[PDB]
């Protein structure tokens, strides 16, 4: 549940390949992006790194945040945090976006949608395209390689 | 080298054609000279 | 410039420790020329004669005689400029991400331009070598989801028109059966009237550990590598033969002359990493950058390069 | 079209002498008289080592691939340019290789040409004998060598 | 079948009138561009040149490439294609775009869609509307100015 | 490029390039052909043989089930050349033309395999034995096929009388027209091995 | 500017060195030409056409 | 040459030099000279326009 | 011109991918001059 956790080692490790380096969970923003992008920021409740998210209100008191969910909530795609801030880098569901996010524990070609959560599942509005297959990084995490490009 | 030139005197028939080239715009820019509109 | 562009000072200033491409060693110094192209192709044209028929006696009259006939063939050598963006920590926001020992914040993975820029010319440098190995640009294992190159674009182990054996995926373990096949392809390669030139040999690390093993009781004395060495020696005309191990091979065997007349490599001298003069900055602490780099370059002849498969099934 | 070898991606080798000569490039006939008439004629299409035939309409005649009651005579060269080809007509006998249908073709045979001007297997219209068989260049693109020899 | 025209021109352009001189089919880009415009490029599969796009999958060997297409798998727009790299410039579907695209063989205003084979066609999913009438290029060939922007509900 | 023409001086050179490779085929063969396969052979007159074709002399046939034993390989060409005749001609420079693969074959290690010595070194000591310790010579062709031949160098036993024109000529005949476009023609002769009976000795790996 | 006639070199008839001879009194000779190379500006031509019907 | 003014008179008026003087009229205001203008023409006739003019 | 020679001044950006060039193939040659079989 932290997309770069600190934690000391005796050994160093070698990096033997090139190939298949990227695929880890701390691989924050996009695989291919545009200076164009537009970026946000908000801060999160619980956390939604690489999770669609959607808008969460108090009871005014404090400012409206952002938590993991999707379905009609859908606002935007979380693609980085910052944990010391709190902070959610947010992209918004009208500008399109590729990269890895966290799947439902699909292959190339199936249309997927957003849950309750704000994992991907095989299919309603969010136009989301698996480019790749499942890569199991923990017993419960798994990533895929897909493009979002608003809704239908 | 024009066949106007009586002292062009051809080595080859490569050169005659050349001759007959010359030979050929010559008579056109002589032409224009001698045209009175 | 470099009172202006810190960027640009950082890149000459860093520039040295970025490592000399391991390719070089799988070329002779006569066979790398540079060309002044970044996107493009050139060309060459070669003519060639052959025979339509069995000759004509000439005996009495005859008017109709065989004829010998002609062909040209141009062969195009495509150029390709690929980029790659990465992200850095700003040169005035540098000093706030500094630390006791080290530049950068490690939470974020966030780097100066210098380290930054340094990393990614050596990935990308990686990839360059791979793709003169092998001819294909990916960054999976598996060698899947391939970029999309151009035609007459290819690199040693996928040049088209080239001796090819595959060891059975039942005679892997025996190196006989191996040096069999070598055997075969060696026979098979046509090096014409260039034979006279020392010869590259390129291995996998366990084909490696296979040839160092006693020739086969088994002998006492030679092992299969010097067996390979005179074996390629006997078609070279007792030539240098060099024997190099890279890990990028998996199971495949390469074996070419390092003469510049049959197997010529014509890179693009744009085709290492370069830095590109855009630089995104915003409010923010966070900038990027750009690298562009050139692929495409190399000719070889028909029949010139034996390419040894074992299979592993 | 009729020039294949201007898009190689790699050098030949010219150390070898045998079977060297089946090739689309090889434009001519495999023994050539002196006193062979050659006629060029305008085309519309691709006639390129195929049999021909006249078509009247304003403009002058041209020739395209046809044969049967309607053969004229073969193509033999092409020049692109002026979109020219050499015909030899029929009352001129003629060795060569020449656009099959199919690759049933074999030794002695005697062939006629289709409606394409390909030359396929067997009364009979004209006079020509296969001296090879059907060579594959490309994937559907077979040459045989043939004696034609007038009509029957 | 080609983005400049492929026979060579037998006479010398007439440089005197600025009216009308830009109804061809050698016009690549938008009438109004923004310089905030995501733009994108991709392996081209045919010549989708001035049409709709969707994303094609293969076996997985090579990437994935775009091809003309419409109705529920449009991914873009082409506006440019670079013929020696095969290469075809994309701006996404959530990028809105004003310019001249081809039209299936219409007056201002009205509402268009995306066909199978990536031609504009008078009315469901995509929010296009004509700003002109069709002009015609070839006998089969007719460009239309339109208005894409993003996907409408239902 | 486009019809493939060249100037005359180009043309002659490529052309008397591909027939001088057809004229050593012929000399070494016997045979003319235009084909891999070797058939469609033009038919030539009798009393034209070459160093593979000629009549008389020794001829030993490995078997297919040992082509890659060299061993086999060895005890044919000891029982042919102890079948060889040179007479009193012996005392002379042998010479022998091998076959790639044969090539490749005759540097392995000489078998368990010895050391300090090959294949290569084995026939050469073989041959020895019958030339008197004369000087010994190994030549590769492409133009064999399985094949091995072995021979003395004595113009005795030996001879190659050639035409004086067997190597390409130009003939003076150049077709003219009105176009563009010449022909030329080249002349060469065949012909000429003589060779005294059982002095060549010829063995033959059989694949199938 | 508007017009520019750019004729070849070779245009107007020129003798070819080829001569056809036979055992007769009769020879054949050949002679060549050159066509093309009429550039003009779009808009600078009137052609009037009276028809005659 | 194509791309160039063409004007065309009736059969009906064929003999009507004020009509094919109006085509004329007409061709020439289409013509499109630019900068160029201050240039000397060229009329070429056949011998029946000839007669008429 | 060379990255080798601290002596050099880029006076644009063109000028030192020019550099950047020059100082790759010199090292090139440099390594097959250090290299030994």
């Amino acid at each position: 549940l932290m997309k770069n956790p600190q934690q000391d080692s005796g050994l160093l490790s070698n990096s033997i390949d090139f190939r298949d380096q990227n695929l880890i969970f701390s691989n924050s923003g996009g695989v291919c992006t545009s200076s164009k992008d537009k970026i946000e920021n908000y801060p999160a409740k619980g956390y939604p790194y690489k999770r669609g998210v959607k808008l969460s209100f108090g009871d005014g008191t404090t400012e409206l945040e952002v938590e993991a969910g999707g379905g009609d909530d859908l606002y935007g795609v979380c693609s980085d945090i910052d944990e010391f801030s709190g902070m959610a880098t947010v992209i918004p569901i009208t500008n399109n976006f590729t990269g890895y996010l966290t799947l439902k524990k699909v292959n190339p070609g199936d249309k997927l949608n957003f849950n309750q959560h704000g994992e991907l599942e095989k299919v309603k509005s969010v136009n989301a395209i698996a480019l790749s297959k499942a890569h199991k990084l923990t017993e419960d995490l798994f990533i895929v390689l897909a493009s979002v490009f608003g809704n239908r | 080298a024009s066949l106007l030139d009586s002292n062009f005197v051809p080595i080859n028939f490569t050169e005659f054609v050349q001759a007959i080239s010359n030979t050929y715009k010559q008579r056109r820019i002589q032409f224009y000279e001698n045209l009175k509109r | 410039l470099f009172d202006e562009n810190y960027y640009a000072k950082a890149v000459a200033n860093i520039i040295g420790e970025v490592k000399d491409p391991i390719m070089y060693k799988w070329f002779s110094p006569d066979q790398i020329e540079d060309v002044d192209l970044q996107m493009g192709y050139q060309k060459t044209v070669k003519w060639d004669a052959f025979l339509n028929a069995n000759p004509t006696t000439i005996a009495n009259e005859v008017n109709t005689i065989s004829t010998i006939g002609f062909s040209s063939e141009v062969v195009r050598l495509n150029y390709l400029k690929l980029q790659y963006k990465f992200r850095h920590l700003k040169q005035t926001s540098e000093k706030f991400y500094t630390s006791d020992s080290y530049i950068g914040d490690i939470n974020n993975n966030l780097l100066p331009f210098a380290q930054a820029y340094k990393l990614a010319s050596s990935e990308i440098i990686k990839l360059i070598n791979h793709f003169v190995l092998t001819g294909t640009v990916s960054i999976q294992k598996d060698g899947k989801n391939q970029k999309r190159l151009l035609p007459n674009m290819y690199g040693l182990l996928n040049m088209p028109e080239q001796i090819k054996e595959e060891v059975a995926s039942g005679d892997k373990d025996k190196m006989d059966k191996i040096f069999e096949k070598i055997e075969a392809g060696l026979s098979k390669l046509e090096l014409g009237d260039e034979f006279s030139t020392p010869m590259m040999v390129i291995v996998d690390p366990a084909t490696s550990l296979k040839l160092v093993k006693p020739y086969a009781a088994a002998s006492s004395c030679e092992k299969w590598e010097d067996v390979l060495i005179q074996t390629i020696k006997a078609i070279n005309n007792r030539e240098d033969v060099y024997i190099e191990t890279s890990n990028l091979l998996k199971h495949k065997i390469l074996i070419y002359p390092l003469n510049s007349e049959l197997i010529k490599f014509k890179p693009s001298k744009y085709m290492l990493p370069t830095p590109n003069e855009q630089v995104d900055k915003d409010s923010t602490d966070v900038a990027h950058s750009y690298i562009d780099f050139v692929l495409g370059g190399l000719l070889a002849t028909r029949k010139t390069i034996l390419q040894v498969n074992i299979k592993q099934s | 079209m009729k020039n294949p070898q201007h898009d190689a991606s790699l050098l030949s080798n010219s150390n070898e002498f045998r079977d060297k000569n089946v090739e689309f490039f090889a434009s001519g006939g495999t023994r050539t008289s002196k006193f062979d008439k050659l006629e060029n004629h305008p085309f519309l299409g691709y006639p390129y080592k195929r049999g021909v035939k006249r078509v009247i309409q304003h403009y002058e005649p041209h020739v395209e691939a046809g044969g049967g009651e309607d053969l004229y005579g073969i193509c033999i060269d092409i020049d692109e340019f002026s979109k020219t080809a050499t015909i030899v007509p029929i009352t001129n006998n003629f060795e060569g290789y020449l656009v099959a249908k199919d690759s049933t073709v074999k030794v002695k045979d005697k062939l006629i040409f289709n409606k394409d001007g390909a030359l396929e297997k067997v009364k009979a219209t004209i006079n020509a004998t296969a001296l090879t068989d059907a060579k594959q260049i490309s994937n559907e693109v077979y040459l045989v060598k043939v004696a034609v020899f007038g009509n029957k």
